[PDB]
């Protein structure tokens, strides 16, 4: 490809700054708009004690040994189901 | 600066061949003996 | 006196403190995983930080302050950094191999499908896409920073570098939040395993990369770099592009194709 | 009826040393068919072939585990 | 089984193991020829007072020692691959038997018609009947019909194991969560031994395999009575 | 001054010396372990206990011989000592990082010893395959200490690889092209490239085993959708390159030794030797699955791996015939080093040939996991790698120390070792063909004769190892200082005397471009 | 900020025979002693831990 | 029995404007079921649901062409 713009006479600092503020940051601003829009807590699915999930072959070296490192009560059920 | 030349570019001394024999004996002997004593250790635990 | 251009380094204690800190960290991880204690690990992490700090400090002293980095020495450092990055690529390759192995032939325990039954993947068009625009954008700003430095523009170099760092931090915060929000965990079978270990090691590299860029920012503030000699910045930029490319592969493989 | 089965015959879909999927597939097929017949008012005897094949190929512990899970509601496969 | 002071392979019990014996004889001759040729040349280079120490040209003799080995490798690969594909041939078995590896014994399952299954443990040395082989006998043998194509499925319920019977040219790893297939076909009746071939812990050396090959008729009666 | 010199070193010679010392010590540990193995198999029955203590011994023997003896000696020892001298460099590119590659080894070794001290040790085989190596079949810290040992040894080698490649590419005289560097330097660079590419995959794999054991991941656990075979692929992807990493520096030293004692100014077909090592290095990355011929792979995959594996015989053959062609027309000096090199050529060839037998997946069905494999690798390792190390050691000892060994005693040492290793491993071919499995603490009665003879051979080797320690002592005890060495015009490493001064090449060599 | 690299160059090139890791002054000494103490002390402690883990506590 | 069909209900597998595969899938399903039942000695009435769905969704000319092709032996789908 070749994009859809032009310059190339000499790619320098001014050109890269132009790309930073004219293309890169605007893209980040759009994706930030999109993300902080499609967010919203999606309703957690019913719990099913699947044997291939919530694996426990050895307790974790922290807490009560049954909670994952970044455990989220709202969406991460324990092997026995969601928490209170 | 450091000492240079035969017998001076090493971490052990070769000034006395008997003291050297003692060094080498402990050095190589400890290595060879270690597995036997670890085996003994494992047998004496259960 | 020497009549070659290479660097004869002063006897240093850091290789030893670094090696011992490695023993303390591994010993420490063992103590933590099996004898419920973090004491060894804490000491190990501390001496490791101290070793790296002093070792790299000395490299700056030897180069910026003592002038030991002749063109030959700098050429060697270039090869060294490229080789290091190559080994990092191969490390990630092992994780990608594990991902594709598991996902291309889903076993019966998963329901014989991918993603496994019970797994609800994140939407690749949401935060994961944002993360992608964040890293690609930082690739552009670090290039502006590079050109500014070469053109002798101090203000704009600092400005561009600051933007690059902010973007790296933004990615890290976004990823941290995603980790907390994810409905699946590292214990959720091979899907959680591959997902967290691969993106986790990648996140670690982003933190290392940002730290490297921060070091460059402060060395720049202190006028260490000349418009022609600034290998530290070049290495940080190559490492940063590497981190960027690994993300693109993770994005396409795990977040998109693997969903 | 069209049977007289000795053992599960060669299946071109699973021609290699790894036969894990062959067992799995037939187990799924039988239980899918058994569910369709028990539902729409028909006879499970049509599902016979799959039953014989999976019985022949699948380790007893696998079938036993899968059966326990279908009852528990944790069977990961689609039936 | 292996006998005292054995040098080569156990006598072939299946047509495929016979095939391997001839392929090995073919390969071993090449191994002997090349290794003795190298030993000879070493001695030839070292037994003369004549010298030639100036620069010697190599782009001529290297053609010889590149093309020759290439030809030899093809002469080994041809029969090797013919046999490889032969072992993969579709044969359509008359019986399917499964074996699950465990720490440390094998269990067998004949579930084509009836739900027959049993464990197979090594007979402790202290318990051997006179004339029985130490470390090789088991309480329950794998009764199988001779001169018949049998499909063996191998897996494990714990760690890795490997199901082997040298006289039949068999070795199939027993991997948990995986069902490996191999085919068995004995040209003769008898007892055929093998041993676990993947390190599995404490008693890896003590979980043998014993096949009992008998005519179909006896196989059937045995089947029934083992209900 | 002692601490600054030996603990804070930034000198390639001193660092090479540390490596040689460490490797010599490790060799004693590895020898002891091999004696325990053969003592257990010396007569029918059980000597030490069941397969657990036995396999903890077998596993440690392998790790020690490979990671703590062979690699440190060849790469860290001879590599550090000779590479800079052979290209006229003042030192390594990263002299300080070089010191860390060394210092990571003692901690790495301590973790290996710790793993055998705690619990019941790691009796998993050096391949550490799960689930046996998992947290249920090997619960406790042992396997975790083993993984950590490998991590440290891994980092040591990766940093060492970066240092060697950089030094070799960047620090030769301006006029010297890569095609003007000695074959040993070529062997080290290629070895460094293999290490750089292979170790990171191993690291990935053992890290996944670590998480499966401690963080509840399931990369190799079918219950979570994992696969034990995935580990095998990851391990062997590193594992095969690893065996070539163990022999390449050996090939390099053999080229130097054969050339030197043939009274030749150069090895026959230099460019063919470079081509051969590069080809071997390349091919070594696409053949790993030949260690998995019985796991249940598709037949086409097996036909490919059989074929790809046999191709390596071609470049390896060029090296063997080139060594013979270097001897051709030479004024042969029957020194002890030459003897080790001649034994290497023959014994390595035998080991390589049985490797070709094993490449055939058809035959490997029956030979896999039997003593035929053990025979194969001990001919290439215990005879190949070890003879190259012994040859290089007796050849360069005068250079490193400034003293000469007693040649007659060195020739006696060679004779004893030659008998020992052959008596130990030759009978193992029979045991393999006849079906004796690997990793067994006891065997059926029929295997008694060959196991008895093999164990006696191992005692002969022990006698050789003890004699070697005495021989080194005698050299340092008598102090016969080196005066002159022949052929310095084509062996630059000797040109600064014995031992060379701490700092060499402060004023670089002069080399015209013409 | 102002460019003080020249000052730092003077300090680190001062012919006082000090190795680069201690040439900055007294603080280098302290940091070094802290680092080395934690390393060696921590190593002794790890050896002690190995000794403890080597034996069963039934 | 379990019917009382008005028209083919929403199918989560085909939630988009392009409904081509919905028709095709149900056509295949019916003929596969019909073949299984007529074979193993059972009743085609179990296949009814698929017949109603494909008849509702599929253009007459498509069904007609597919039928002609199954008869001719040129039907590209697997039945
Ligand atoms: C130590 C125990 C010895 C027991 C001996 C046999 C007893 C037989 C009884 C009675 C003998 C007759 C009745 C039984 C016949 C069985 C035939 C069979 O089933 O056949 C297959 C069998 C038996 O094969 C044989 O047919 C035996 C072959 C023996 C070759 C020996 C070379 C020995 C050299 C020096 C002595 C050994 C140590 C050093 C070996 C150094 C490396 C070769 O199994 C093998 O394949 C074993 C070998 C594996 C491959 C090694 C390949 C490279 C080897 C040597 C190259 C040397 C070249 C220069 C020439 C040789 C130069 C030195
Ligand atoms: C370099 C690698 C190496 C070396 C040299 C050896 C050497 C020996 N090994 Fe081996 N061995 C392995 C690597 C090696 N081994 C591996 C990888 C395995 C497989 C492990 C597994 O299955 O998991 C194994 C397995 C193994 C087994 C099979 C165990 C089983 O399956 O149950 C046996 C059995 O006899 C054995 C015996 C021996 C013996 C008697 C020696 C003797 O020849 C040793 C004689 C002594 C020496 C040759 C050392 C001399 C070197 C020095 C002391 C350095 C000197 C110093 C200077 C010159 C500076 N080894
Ligand atoms: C120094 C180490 C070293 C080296 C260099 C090699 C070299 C080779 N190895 Fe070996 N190998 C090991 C160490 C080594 N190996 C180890 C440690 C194991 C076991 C690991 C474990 O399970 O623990 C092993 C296992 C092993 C296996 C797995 C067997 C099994 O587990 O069932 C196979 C399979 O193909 C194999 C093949 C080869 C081949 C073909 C070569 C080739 O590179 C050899 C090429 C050389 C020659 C062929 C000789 C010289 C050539 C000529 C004179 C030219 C003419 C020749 C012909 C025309 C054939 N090796
Ligand atoms: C914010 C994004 C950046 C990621 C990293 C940041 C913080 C974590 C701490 C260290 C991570 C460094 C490397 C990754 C190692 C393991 C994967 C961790 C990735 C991660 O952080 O994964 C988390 C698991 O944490 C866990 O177990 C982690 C448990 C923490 C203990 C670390 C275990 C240490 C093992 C290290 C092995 C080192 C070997 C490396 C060798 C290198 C080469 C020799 C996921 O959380 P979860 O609750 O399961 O799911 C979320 C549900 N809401
Ligand atoms: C599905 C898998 C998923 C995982 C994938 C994850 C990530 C993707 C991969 C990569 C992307 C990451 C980062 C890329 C960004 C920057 C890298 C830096 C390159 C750079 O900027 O290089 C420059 C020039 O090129 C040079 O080095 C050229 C010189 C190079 C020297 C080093 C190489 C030596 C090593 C061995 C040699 C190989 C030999 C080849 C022949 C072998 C035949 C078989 C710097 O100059 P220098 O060193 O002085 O050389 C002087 C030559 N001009
Ligand atoms: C699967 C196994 C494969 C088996 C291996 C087969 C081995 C090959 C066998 C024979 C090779 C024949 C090569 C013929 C070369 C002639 C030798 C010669 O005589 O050597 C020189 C030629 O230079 C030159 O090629 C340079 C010198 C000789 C070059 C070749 C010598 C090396 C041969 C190999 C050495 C033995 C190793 C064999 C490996 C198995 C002599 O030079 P000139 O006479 O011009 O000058 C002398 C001055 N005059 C003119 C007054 C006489
Ligand atoms: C690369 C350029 C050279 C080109 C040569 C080709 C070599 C490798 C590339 C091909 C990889 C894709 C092939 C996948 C298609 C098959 C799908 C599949 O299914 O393959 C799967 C594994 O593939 C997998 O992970 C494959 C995982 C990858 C393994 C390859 C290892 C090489 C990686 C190292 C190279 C470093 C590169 C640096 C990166 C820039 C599973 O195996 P099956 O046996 O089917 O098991 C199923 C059984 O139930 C039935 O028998
Ligand atoms: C919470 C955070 C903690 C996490 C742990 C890791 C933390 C930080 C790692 C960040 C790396 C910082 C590196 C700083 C290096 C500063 C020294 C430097 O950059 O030194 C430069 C040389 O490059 C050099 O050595 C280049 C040096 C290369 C270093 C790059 C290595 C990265 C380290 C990765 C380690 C982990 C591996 C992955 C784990 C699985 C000096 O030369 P110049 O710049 O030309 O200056 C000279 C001019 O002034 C002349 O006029
Ligand atoms: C279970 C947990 C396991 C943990 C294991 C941890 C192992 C060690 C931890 C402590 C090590 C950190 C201390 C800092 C190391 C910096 C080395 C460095 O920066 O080395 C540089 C060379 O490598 C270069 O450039 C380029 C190369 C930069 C390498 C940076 C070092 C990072 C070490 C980790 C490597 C991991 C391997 C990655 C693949 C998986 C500088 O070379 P020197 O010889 O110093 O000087 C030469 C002078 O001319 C400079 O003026
Ligand atoms: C290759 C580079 C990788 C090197 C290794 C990475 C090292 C990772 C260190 C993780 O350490 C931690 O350990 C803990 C476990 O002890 C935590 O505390 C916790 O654990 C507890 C102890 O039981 C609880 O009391 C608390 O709730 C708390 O979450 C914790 O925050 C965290 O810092
Ligand atoms: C002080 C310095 C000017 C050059 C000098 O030091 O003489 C200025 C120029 C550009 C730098 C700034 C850049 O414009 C980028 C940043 C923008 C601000 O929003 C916060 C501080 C910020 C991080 C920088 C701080 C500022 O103090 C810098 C460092
Ligand atoms: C072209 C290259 C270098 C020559 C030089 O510049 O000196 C040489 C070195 C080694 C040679 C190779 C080796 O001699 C091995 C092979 C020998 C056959 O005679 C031809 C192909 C063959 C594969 C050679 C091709 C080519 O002539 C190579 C690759
Ligand atoms: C072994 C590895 C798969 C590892 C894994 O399961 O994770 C696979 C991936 C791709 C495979 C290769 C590619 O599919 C291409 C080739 C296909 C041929 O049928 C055999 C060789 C062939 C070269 C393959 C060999 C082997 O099966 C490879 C290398
Ligand atoms: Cu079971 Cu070894
Ligand atoms: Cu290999
Ligand atoms: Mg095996
Ligand atoms: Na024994």
């Amino acid at each position: 490809a070749s994009a859809a713009k032009g310059d190339h006479g000499g790619t320098g600092a001014r050109t890269w700054r132009f790309l930073t503020f004219g293309l890169a940051l605007p893209s980040v601003a759009l994706c930030t708009l999109n993300s902080w829009l499609h967010s919203g807590h999606r309703e957690r699915p019913a719990f099913i004690p699947y044997h291939h999930l919530r694996i426990r072959t050895k307790p974790f070296s922290w807490g009560d040994g049954n909670h994952t490192f970044f455990h989220n009560p709202r969406v991460n059920p324990l092997p026995t189901g969601y928490e209170k | 600066h450091y000492e240079e030349g035969p017998g001076k570019n090493i971490p052990f001394s070769v000034e006395n061949k008997w003291r050297l024999l003692a060094m080498m004996t402990l050095f190589f002997g400890s290595g060879f003996a270690a597995p036997f004593f670890i085996v003994r250790h494992q047998l004496l635990k259960k | 006196h020497q009549t070659h251009a290479y660097h004869m380094v002063n006897p240093s204690p850091w290789p030893l403190t670094g090696a011992l800190s490695a023993l303390l960290m591994t010993s420490g991880l063992t103590m933590w995983f099996h004898f419920n204690s973090m004491t060894l690990l804490m000491i190990g992490l501390t001496t490791n930080m101290l070793t790296m700090y002093q070792w790299w400090r000395d490299v700056i002293r030897e180069s910026t302050f003592q002038g030991h980095h002749t063109p030959a020495v700098q050429k060697g450092l270039r090869y060294g950094m490229i080789l290091f990055i190559i080994s990092e690529v191969l490390f990630f390759t092992g994780f990608f191999w594990a991902f594709y192995h598991s996902s291309l032939a889903p076993t019966p325990e998963l329901g014989g499908c991918w993603p496994p039954t019970g797994i609800h993947p994140l939407n690749p068009l949401e935060v994961p896409l944002l993360n992608t625009s964040v890293l690609l954008a930082s690739g552009v700003s670090i290039t502006w920073a590079h050109h500014s430095l070469m053109e002798g523009d101090r203000k704009h170099m600092l400005q561009a570098l600051f933007i690059t760092i902010t973007l790296g931090v933004y990615f890290t915060l976004l990823q941290a939040s995603e980790y907390y929000e994810a409905p699946f965990t590292i214990s959720d079978g091979v899907y959680g395993s591959t997902f967290f270990v691969a993106t986790g090691f990648h996140g670690l590299h982003v933190i290392i990369g940002s730290t490297f860029l921060i070091v460059c920012f402060f060395r720049q503030l202190k006028f260490h770099f000349t418009s022609n000699h600034h290998f530290g910045f070049e290495a940080a930029a190559w490492y940063w592009h590497f981190v960027d490319v690994v993300w693109l592969f993770l994005y396409v493989s795990i977040y998109w194709w693997g969903s | 009826k069209i049977k007289n089965y000795q053992t599960a015959p060669f299946d071109s879909r699973f021609p290699n040393q790894n036969q894990t999927r062959n067992c799995w597939q037939n187990y799924l097929d039988f239980h899918r068919c058994e569910k369709a017949m028990t539902a729409k008012g028909g006879d499970v005897s049509v599902c016979e072939w799959y039953r014989r094949v999976y019985k022949s190929l699948c380790p007893i512990s696998w079938v036993s585990t899968w059966d326990d899970r279908r009852a528990e509601g944790t069977f990961p496969g689609k039936i | 089984m292996a006998y005292p002071m054995q040098l080569g392979f156990q006598d072939a019990t299946s047509p495929i193991m016979e095939e391997l014996l001839h392929f090995h004889d073919h390969t071993l001759m090449i191994v002997f020829l090349i290794s003795s040729l190298v030993l000879y040349i070493i001695s030839l280079m070292l037994t003369t007072k004549l010298t030639h120490t100036s620069t010697m040209d190599a782009q001529e003799v290297e053609t010889i020692w590149t093309i020759l080995p290439a030809i030899i490798l093809i002469l080994i690969a041809l029969p090797s691959l013919r046999i490889l594909y032969m072992m993969d041939e579709i044969n359509n078995p008359s019986l399917t038997v499964k074996t699950m590896g465990h720490q440390w014994y094998w269990s067998y399952e004949y579930t084509d018609y009836e739900d027959l299954s049993f464990d197979s443990y090594m007979i402790p040395t202290s318990e051997l009947k006179p004339g029985e082989l130490r470390l090789l006998e088991v309480d329950n043998r794998v009764v199988l019909p001779m001169e018949m194509t049998i499909r063996m499925l191998v897996s494990s319920e714990d760690v890795l194991h490997s199901w082997a019977v040298p006289s039949l040219g068999l070795k199939t790893d027993a991997i948990p969560g995986r069902l490996n297939q191999t085919t068995l076909m004995s040209s003769r009746p008898g007892l055929y031994y093998g041993q676990c071939s993947e390190i599995c812990g404490s008693n890896h050396s003590f979980m043998p395999i014993v096949l009992e090959l008998v005519p179909l008729k006896y196989f059937e009666k045995w089947s029934a009575s083992m209900l | 001054m002692f601490i600054n010199r030996w603990l804070f070193s930034t000198n390639h010679k001193d660092i090479g010396t540390l490596y040689l010392l460490f490797g010599a010590w490790a060799g004693m540990v590895g020898t002891a372990l091999s004696l325990l193995i053969r003592a257990e198999l010396g007569q029918p029955g059980t000597l030490l206990g069941d397969d657990q203590i036995y396999n903890v011994v077998v596993t440690a023997h392998a790790f020690v011989m490979i990671f703590f003896m062979v690699m440190p000696i060849m790469i860290g020892g001879f590599g550090n000592w000779l590479v800079p001298l052979m290209i006229g460099a003042p030192d390594m590119a990263f002299p300080r990082m070089n010191n860390m590659s060394f210092w990571l080894l003692p901690p790495s070794f301590l973790l290996l010893l710790a793993s055998s001290m705690v619990e019941a040790g790691a009796g998993t085989g050096w391949t550490v395959y799960p689930p046996l190596a998992g947290n249920l079949a090997h619960a406790g810290a042992s396997v975790d200490l083993t993984i950590f040992s490998l991590h440290l040894a891994g980092v040591s080698s990766i940093l060492g690889a970066i240092n060697f490649i950089t030094t070799i590419i960047n620090m030769k005289p301006p006029a010297m092209s890569q095609y003007q560097t000695p074959l040993f330097v070529w062997s080290v660079m290629i070895t460094a490239v293999l290490l750089l590419l292979s170790l990171p995959v191993l690291a990935a794999g053992i890290t996944m085993l670590l998480t499966d054991r401690n963080l509840n991941t399931t990369f190799f656990d079918p219950a979570g959708g994992g696969d034990p075979i995935l580990y095998q692929h990851l391990f062997w992807f590193f594992g095969h390159p690893e065996v070539y990493i163990l022999i390449l520096p050996g090939f390099g030293m053999i080229s130097h030794i054969v050339t030197y004692y043939s009274g030749k100014k150069e090895p026959f077909g230099y460019m063919g030797m470079v081509w051969a090592m590069m080809s071997i290095g390349f091919l070594g990355f696409i053949v790993w699955a030949h260690h998995m011929f019985t796991v249940g792979m598709d037949v086409d995959t097996r036909a490919y791996f059989t074929s790809a594996t046999m191709i390596i015989a071609i470049p390896t053959g060029v090296k063997v015939f080139s060594w013979l062609a270097t001897l051709h027309g030479g004024n042969i000096k029957w020194s002890p080093a030459m003897m080790w090199a001649l034994g290497f050529i023959f014994l390595f060839t035998v080991g390589g040939l049985t490797g070709i037998v094993l490449a055939n997946s058809s035959l490997d069905i029956v030979l896999h996991d039997t003593y035929y494999v053990v025979a194969h690798f001990h001919y290439v390792l215990s005879m190949g790698a070890v003879f190259a190390i012994m040859g290089g050691f007796v050849h360069w000892f005068p250079l490193f120390s400034g003293y000469t060994l007693n040649d007659t005693w060195a020739k006696i040492h060679f004779a004893i070792m030659f008998v020992g290793v052959n008596m130990t491993f030759f009978p193992q071919h029979f045991l393999g063909l006849s079906g004796m499995p690997r990793r067994y603490s006891d065997y059926p009665d029929a295997y008694t004769m060959w196991n008895t003879i093999s164990s006696m051979g191992s005692f002969i080797s022990l006698t050789a190892v003890m004699l070697m320690v005495f021989i080194i002592w005698e050299a340092f005890a008598s102090k016969r200082e080196v005066l002159t060495v022949d052929l310095t015009t084509t062996n630059l490493e000797w040109l600064n005397g014995c031992p060379p001064p701490y700092h060499t090449f402060e004023e670089p060599t002069y080399v015209n471009l013409k | 900020f102002e460019n003080r690299v020249a000052e730092k160059q003077k300090l680190f090139q001062e012919d006082n025979g000090l190795p680069v890791h201690l040439k900055g002054g007294a603080t280098d000494n302290i940091l070094y002693r802290v680092t080395m103490t934690l390393c060696l002390g921590g190593t002794l402690y790890s050896l002690y831990c190995l000794g403890w883990a080597s034996f069963p506590h039934k």
